[PDB]
């Protein structure tokens, strides 16, 4: 899947200044682009606009060369796998949440394999009816990290053309979490991936790194080229 | 569409000085990173000097103490003051905006005899 922002400006409802200004961003099919910058710089806004929680003020977002606003909502949800705290949950079983409410389109074994590959099966097993426990209402509320791993499992299961990855819980070390990064690394390979970077070390391998400051893209390049550029990214290379 | 237009290049003898200019239209000039790169006939295109939002500057080691990058928000122009020019500075000099995968001028030639 191809994703392109053309002269995109966006302002959160009620705000008086834009969150994004004249964003031009091309992510060709199969490439990974890492967005870096301070929290509140607009990097998360860029990724989240693809989900159409809001519409842009001006400009164009194109998906496979078609404006986002031309897709039916069903087609939009099918194209994009969101791995973030805003992954959409259903008042339904865990298995049905991993399957994105698509029933009898996946097998039980596929759902279970996706759960294990996301390292979600450990906490799922502690629920009374396992994968078939009803989450949400009159049921279990997911912790934040549990919700992320449900999102990883859903993304692993669906094999979607577009991945939006918010690398939350940058504090990572142990075994089940080290292999989470390994699972994410394989998922973003062979897929158009927009990654919200929260630790710089995790995105040195992106095909292009994009530095956002105050809603403006200030620098673009590979990790090595950006270091030789001795600009903003090179200065941010002080957190290591 | 963004345009970067260099000027000021030419022929100078060793020890001479040259000031390059680059007019930038279509950019959020005060915020994006600006830079000068250069490329000699056999070598790849390499960074010379870089200036970020607050006019914070950086330089390649071979150029420190001789070259100076600066920017003018009012004129939306970026400049490269080249003093104490060495023959090894002979190259095509390129203006750049938004980093090495960003936008590029078409260069201005510099020859140091």
């Amino acid at each position: 899947g191809d994703v392109e922002f053309r002269n995109v400006t966006f302002t959160y409802p009620g705000r008086d200044v834009p969150a994004l200004r004249n964003i031009n961003l091309k992510i060709p099919a199969g490439k990974t682009v890492a967005l870096v910058g301070r929290s509140g710089s607009g990097k998360s806004t860029i990724a989240s606009l693809i989900t159409r929680f809001y519409d842009i003020d001006e400009g164009e977002i194109l998906m496979d060369g078609h404006d986002l606003r031309e897709y039916t909502l069903a087609s939009l949800r099918n194209q994009v796998a969101l791995v973030s705290q805003n992954v959409h949950l259903f008042n339904d079983t865990v298995a049905n949440n991993i399957a994105y409410a698509r029933t009898e389109q996946y097998s039980r074994e596929q759902i279970e394999e996706a759960a294990r590959m996301a390292y979600a099966m450990d906490f799922i097993n502690k629920m009374d009816n396992g994968l078939d426990t009803v989450i949400g209402e009159n049921g279990v509320l997911l912790s934040g990290g549990q919700r992320q791993r449900i999102a990883i499992a859903r993304a692993l299961l669906r094999d979607s053309p577009i991945l939006i990855l918010d690398e939350a819980t940058s504090a990572l070390d142990t075994e089940s979490e080290r292999a989470i990064q390994a699972a994410l690394d394989e998922l973003q390979k062979n897929r158009t991936s927009l990654v919200i970077a929260h630790r710089l070390s995790t995105i040195e391998k992106a095909d292009e790194i994009v530095v956002v400051e105050d809603g403006v893209i200030v620098e673009r390049g590979t990790h090595n080229d950006l270091l030789e550029h001795r600009g903003v990214y090179a200065q941010l290379h002080k957190m290591q | 569409q963004m345009q970067l237009v260099e000027s000021g290049g030419g022929l100078v003898q060793a020890g001479g000085s040259l000031r390059l200019s680059c007019a930038v239209s279509g950019s959020i000039f005060s915020i994006i990173t600006l830079a000068w790169y250069r490329q000699a006939p056999g070598k790849p295109r390499e960074n010379v000097a870089t200036i970020t939002r607050g006019s914070r500057t950086s330089y390649a080691d071979s150029v420190k103490g001789r070259f100076t990058i600066s920017k003018d928000n009012a004129k939306s122009t970026v400049y490269l003051q080249m003093n104490k020019l060495k023959p090894e500075d002979t190259a095509d000099y390129y203006c750049n905006a938004e980093g090495p995968a960003g936008y590029w001028g078409q260069g201005t030639p510099v020859t140091v005899s």
